[PDB]
RNA sequence: CGAGUGGCUUGCUACCUCGAUGUCGGUUCCCUCCAUCCUGCCCGUGCAGAAGCGGGCAAGGGUGAGGUUGUUCGCCUAUUAAAGGAGGUCGUGAGCUGGGUUUAGACCGUCGUGAGACAGGUCGGCUGCUAUCUACUGGGUGUGUAGGUGUCUGACAAGAACGACCGUAUAGUACGAGAGGAACUACGGUUGGUGGCCACUGGUGUACCGGUUGUUCGAGAGAGCACGUGCCGGGUAGCCACGCCACACGGGGUAAGAGCUGAACGCAUCUAAGCUCGAAACCCACUUGGAAAAGAGACACCGCCGAGGUCCCGCGUACAAGACGCGGUCGAUAGACUCGGGGUGUGCGCGUCGAGGUAACGAGACGUUAAGCCCACGAGCACUAACAGACCAA
RNA sequence: GGUCUUAAGGUAGCGUAGUACCUUGCCGCAUCAGUAGCGGCUUGCAUGAAUGGAUUAACCAGAGCUUCACUGUCCCAACGUUGGGCCCGGUGAACUGUACAUUCCAGUGCGGAGUCUGGAGACACCCAGGGGGAAGCAAAGACCCUAUGGA
RNA sequence: GCGAAAGCCAAGGCCUGUCGGGAGCAACCAACGUUAGGGAAUUCGGCAAGUUAGUCCCGUACCUUCGGAAGAAGGGAUGCC
RNA sequence: CGUGGAAGUCUGUUAGAGUUGGUGUCCUACAAUACCCUCUCGUGAUCUAUGUGUAGGGGUGAAAGGCCCAUCGAGUCCGGCA
């Protein structure tokens, strides 16, 4: 994929618990895979702010609640190195869900978002009211 | 079927044993272009600093931005090449033909070496220059020295003797060129052979950790959950298979880690200078205090501080030199917080 | 840069920056500060912080 | 239908072991095989392209995470370039585990007159030993080569030190009616592996500083104990990973294959002689080791009454003994002192305030006070200690 | 089949059961995914009424399963603490020992060799290590068969 | 303090749960402390560890043999002067 | 509403009794059954000292073929016995 413009510490791990910013209806995610990771013997696939993963919808209405769709990472609370040398991290550890094309499910995302995210993924950013 | 998985640690870097010289020994000299000149340099390790700097690279999109870099400090004040070895190619490789030596020698070289009373330099000169007539000439090198007296923070007075190997144009041109260095007293100095911008070989001894286990020494895995428990913790599971009947010197144990030679490649020098710019606050850490000449390596290098690290230009760069990077700031702050 | 807690100079290729969950964004100058916050301590009440003095 | 190869399954046999070669599965760590799953290079195509299908060379590297089940096997999910198979006493219990098989207790079903049985099910049910030899990982002492110091050489040896993927431009281009949709090359990044390092982020930090509970030293001050810090907060150096740095290109010779020239065979023919090409594979390149390489090596200087070394002394860039490195007054090697640079967070005492209380008394607040206390680092500094002095040696 | 063996011919219930071979039975719940667990069905290889059936509040170091919470169980390991380990003084065993013994790769041999054969490698001695081999040490195999053995 | 509980301390007893010296004291082992992000992914199985916790106030489901379930659960409080 | 204070009743390392897991430590042990943490019972079919009775095809047994002096699907000693 294309640069993030951040070395990241993945935060995340295959069936961690994540908050769903946006108004799909889905309030929680549950990892299931990341896109184009191959890991190595005994570890956990681990995921981190800017990646495509796979996932499962833990909590919410019923009609979202047990699929399987994709998200990206918007959010985590490990730090990420910025260029300049500063750690950046965030309150929680958050995913927005997408379609095939990579373009958010839901109307309107909650709560900031990473700029690397941001430039990545396009019309996910031209929806993100905040971006740090 | 139970899952594969790349072995532990290389085997590459063995016998993982003490090193001989605690002065490294490059085993690979760059290759004959350009002009006659000194094939590397030495110095002392001082300890480490971040910089920021001015993008170089003309293919990212950063490209002009400000970026902090990470960078060893390394003090390299000028060493003396005493000396001109000359090699002859024999059916068993290459071997030292003579040397020709000086009269000006530092006052405290005779820490180390039998420092020469009676030589013939003309002589010498005149095997080589007839070994070179004849087509048997190999290659020829600088037998060369540090002046650790001109570093303060480093203890030791007793010089450390390297040979570098002088490489460039014809074997007449570099002959001349190196018998000159010589003559005069061997006095040379980091920007005599390096340029901020281009990529060097950093070879030196590790840090010595003494004797440790597998799972340090080698990265094998801790015996995991119950089997944690039952009186193994950091032992591998086992020394080999029933047949072949014996331990292979493949498996991961315990021994000597640290302290072996080690030659990382393709390293930036981020900028030579001279003075206190990169000295930071209340003195490096189990080091000291820098004022004098030296060199900013980005990234790590191999050894402890205090320690004597060579330089070589880089034997396969990737890149292209990005001369002289733009340094807009040097952190002074304390190493100690 | 300067530290949205204690108030000093934040040396340049240094501290981590925290974001809010509201968005807001506050820039740490180590992890003294970071803890001494997240104890509920307000950087004005503590002698040693070049807020308070 | 016919001919075989293997020795992974099963069966057969009864050679070997019954004065015992510890089970299945799993795990951990190492090596290998190729009948190749991916990756490289190729041929064919019912090969437009894209995506496939079949075949050839090829074992360098890779082949991962999870849900049920003791399971091996297998079924299933999501990722993936792909999530290949097999051998090593069905590798691996003087390594681990002990869920299953297969002791002694018990229940159910079936069978039995019964004791009790079951190639049925089920709950419970133990894991010994101080390594002599050999083997390997690392560390020393001697002898050989036959005075010492320093620098080298390179027979050999090891490596995967690098493997793979995604993205951008090429390009909405070639191709195609359209749908759809490449490549060469150049770039950016990710993943796995590898070696190193700690400026940065993170952990530790029973160094240190602070808060504070119970009790004891009459109170105060200041302390001990509460498991090897009472607990809570912060945390330096160092050590570390979750942090940071580095890990080609190119040559040479080939395989499959594509060809040139070319005869046997006037033609034809990539082959028979000859030649041009051509794989992640081979060799070189690169890294690591390596004068014990018995052809036991080379160079330079110093020295054979003296070069040099050991002991000794102060110490670590070193370290389980041994070894290694540096300094030793012609000195900054270690300590003290003072600065600097750091940790904590405002000391005792006194003054004012303080809800109240007649007063006694009073938790606490402010000031004095960026205070007090403390530092495994640095600098200055010969004050103290590196003294005295011994021995080996061509 | 629309009685026959042998007296009767399985009623209430419960049921893929600690009983169900087939079997991971089928449907549903739950999970990304559930040979598990629960509910329903149930023709039950071979359930069933003091050989007691069903059912059940309370109780349980009893067997199985699910959720919240928590966490170094794991990803993936690091640093530290105390006692050992290592070096020195003193004290001072045991296991084990046909012999020889520096081995490695192959082969051969009663078909599982440090000692045979062919090669390869190999200067001696010592310190520390984790245990690959000595089909390692410890026990005249509990398994199985045999004995005109025992209980 | 509820207490013959913990923890601390007397009286009384003891330094004889009877070998020492040394090395920031390595690997490895026994006990154990702390670990960022994740949070059972570990494993036959949360085995091991951890979480919770004292007291008062509020409040408390199915079921039930009416005893119980029940400290259900959940929420609040807690010092000193 | 109070009084009352029942219970093979609850919590409890009170004393005391017991022994679930760690398959930890030990396994030429401190020990021929030990150590630590964890765990169960703790007014009763309770625990415990001393005294006393039951004897080997016999006792004793809330039954495990458990126990009867480290000895039990028939104790131990000597004899039958070479
Ligand atoms: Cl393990
Ligand atoms: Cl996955
Ligand atoms: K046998
Ligand atoms: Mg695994
Ligand atoms: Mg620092
Ligand atoms: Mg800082
Ligand atoms: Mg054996
Ligand atoms: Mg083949
Ligand atoms: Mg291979
Ligand atoms: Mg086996
Ligand atoms: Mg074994
Ligand atoms: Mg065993
Ligand atoms: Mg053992
Ligand atoms: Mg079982
Ligand atoms: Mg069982
Ligand atoms: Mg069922
Ligand atoms: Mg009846
Ligand atoms: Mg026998
Ligand atoms: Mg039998
Ligand atoms: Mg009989
Ligand atoms: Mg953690
Ligand atoms: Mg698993
Ligand atoms: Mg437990
Ligand atoms: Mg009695
Ligand atoms: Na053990
Ligand atoms: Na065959
Ligand atoms: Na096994
Ligand atoms: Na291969
Ligand atoms: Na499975
Ligand atoms: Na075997
Ligand atoms: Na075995
Ligand atoms: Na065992
Ligand atoms: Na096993
Ligand atoms: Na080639
Ligand atoms: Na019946
Ligand atoms: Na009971
Ligand atoms: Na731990
Ligand atoms: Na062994
Ligand atoms: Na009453
Ligand atoms: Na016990
Ligand atoms: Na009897
Ligand atoms: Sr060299
Ligand atoms: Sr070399
Ligand atoms: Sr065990
Ligand atoms: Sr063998
Ligand atoms: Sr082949
Ligand atoms: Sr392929
Ligand atoms: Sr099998
Ligand atoms: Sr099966
Ligand atoms: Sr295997
Ligand atoms: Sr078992
Ligand atoms: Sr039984
Ligand atoms: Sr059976
Ligand atoms: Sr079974
Ligand atoms: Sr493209
Ligand atoms: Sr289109
Ligand atoms: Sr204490
Ligand atoms: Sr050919
Ligand atoms: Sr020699
Ligand atoms: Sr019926
Ligand atoms: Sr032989
Ligand atoms: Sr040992
Ligand atoms: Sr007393
Ligand atoms: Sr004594
Ligand atoms: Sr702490
Ligand atoms: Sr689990
Ligand atoms: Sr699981
Ligand atoms: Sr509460
Ligand atoms: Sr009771
Ligand atoms: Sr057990
Ligand atoms: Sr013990
Ligand atoms: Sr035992
Ligand atoms: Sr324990
Ligand atoms: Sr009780
Ligand atoms: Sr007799």
């Amino acid at each position: 994929m294309e640069a993030l413009g951040a070395d990241v510490t993945q935060g995340l791990e295959k069936g961690s618990l994540i908050t769903c910013a946006d108004n799909t209806g889905a309030r929680e995610l549950k990892v299931i895979s990341v896109h184009g990771y191959s890991g190595t013997k005994n570890r956990h696939p681990k995921a981190g702010l800017g990646d495509k993963i796979t996932v499962s919808v833990t909590k919410g209405t019923p009609e979202m609640r047990r699929q399987v769709l994709e998200a990206v990472v918007v959010r985590q609370r490990k730090p990420i190195r910025r260029p300049d040398g500063t750690r950046v991290k965030f309150e929680d550890n958050a995913a927005v869900i997408v379609d095939e094309n990579e373009d958010p499910r839901g109307t309107e995302l909650k709560g900031p978002i990473a700029r690397e995210v941001a430039q990545r993924f396009g019309s996910v950013a031209s929806a993100a009211t905040m971006i740090v | 079927p139970q899952p594969s998985r790349p072995r532990k640690g290389s085997l590459g870097f063995g016998p993982r044993k003490r090193s001989t010289s605690e002065t490294p020994r490059f085993n690979s000299w760059p290759s004959d272009d350009g002009q006659p000149g000194v094939q590397g340099f030495a110095g002392y390790k001082a300890g480490m600093t971040h910089v920021v700097l001015v993008n170089d690279e003309p293919n990212s999109p950063r490209e002009g931005m400000e970026e902090t870099v990470p960078v060893t400090v390394i003090e390299t004040p000028p060493m003396r090449a005493v000396a001109l070895r000359a090699y002859e190619d024999t059916p068993y490789g290459q071997r030292p033909l003579t040397e020709v030596w000086t009269d000006e020698f530092h006052s405290e070289l005779d820490r180390t070496l039998d420092v020469p009373e009676d030589h013939d330099p003309d002589a010498a000169e005149e095997q080589i220059r007839d070994a070179h007539e004849a087509g048997d000439l190999g290659d020829l090198r600088l037998i060369t020295h540090t002046v650790p007296d001109a570093v303060p923070s480093v203890p030791k007075k007793k010089p450390d003797v390297m040979e570098t190997r002088v490489g460039g144009g014809s074997v007449s041109d570099r002959l001349d060129h190196a018998l000159d260095i010589v003559e005069d007293g061997g006095e040379h100095a980091m920007n005599d052979i390096f340029r901020a911008g281009e990529y060097a070989d950093v070879a030196g001894v590790t840090k010595g950790k003494g004797t440790q286990g597998p799972v340090k020494r080698w990265g094998v895995q801790k015996r995991k959950g119950k089997h944690a428990r039952q009186g193994w913790r950091r032992r591998i599971g086992n020394l080999g298979p029933w047949n072949p009947s014996r331990v292979r010197s493949t498996v991961p144990q315990q021994g000597q880690t640290g302290y072996h030679q080690r030659t990382e490649l393709n390293k930036r020098l981020i900028d030579i200078g001279e003075g206190d710019e990169p000295t930071v606050d209340g003195g490096f850490v189990n080091y000291g205090e820098v004022d004098g000449p030296y060199t900013l390596v980005k990234g790590s290098v191999p050894g402890p501080d205090k320690r004597l690290v060579r330089f070589r230009p880089a034997v396969r760069p990737n890149d292209q030199p990005r001369l002289d990077p733009e340094v807009r700031y040097v952190s002074n702050e304390s190493n100690q917080g | 840069r300067e530290c949205d807690y204690c108030g000093t100079d934040i040396e340049p290729g240094t501290g981590t920056m925290f974001v809010h969950k509201d968005g807001a964004t506050t820039h740490f100058c180590s992890s003294k500060c970071e803890n001494n916050a997240d104890l509920g301590r307000e950087a004005r009440n503590l002698e040693w912080t070049d807020t308070a003095r």
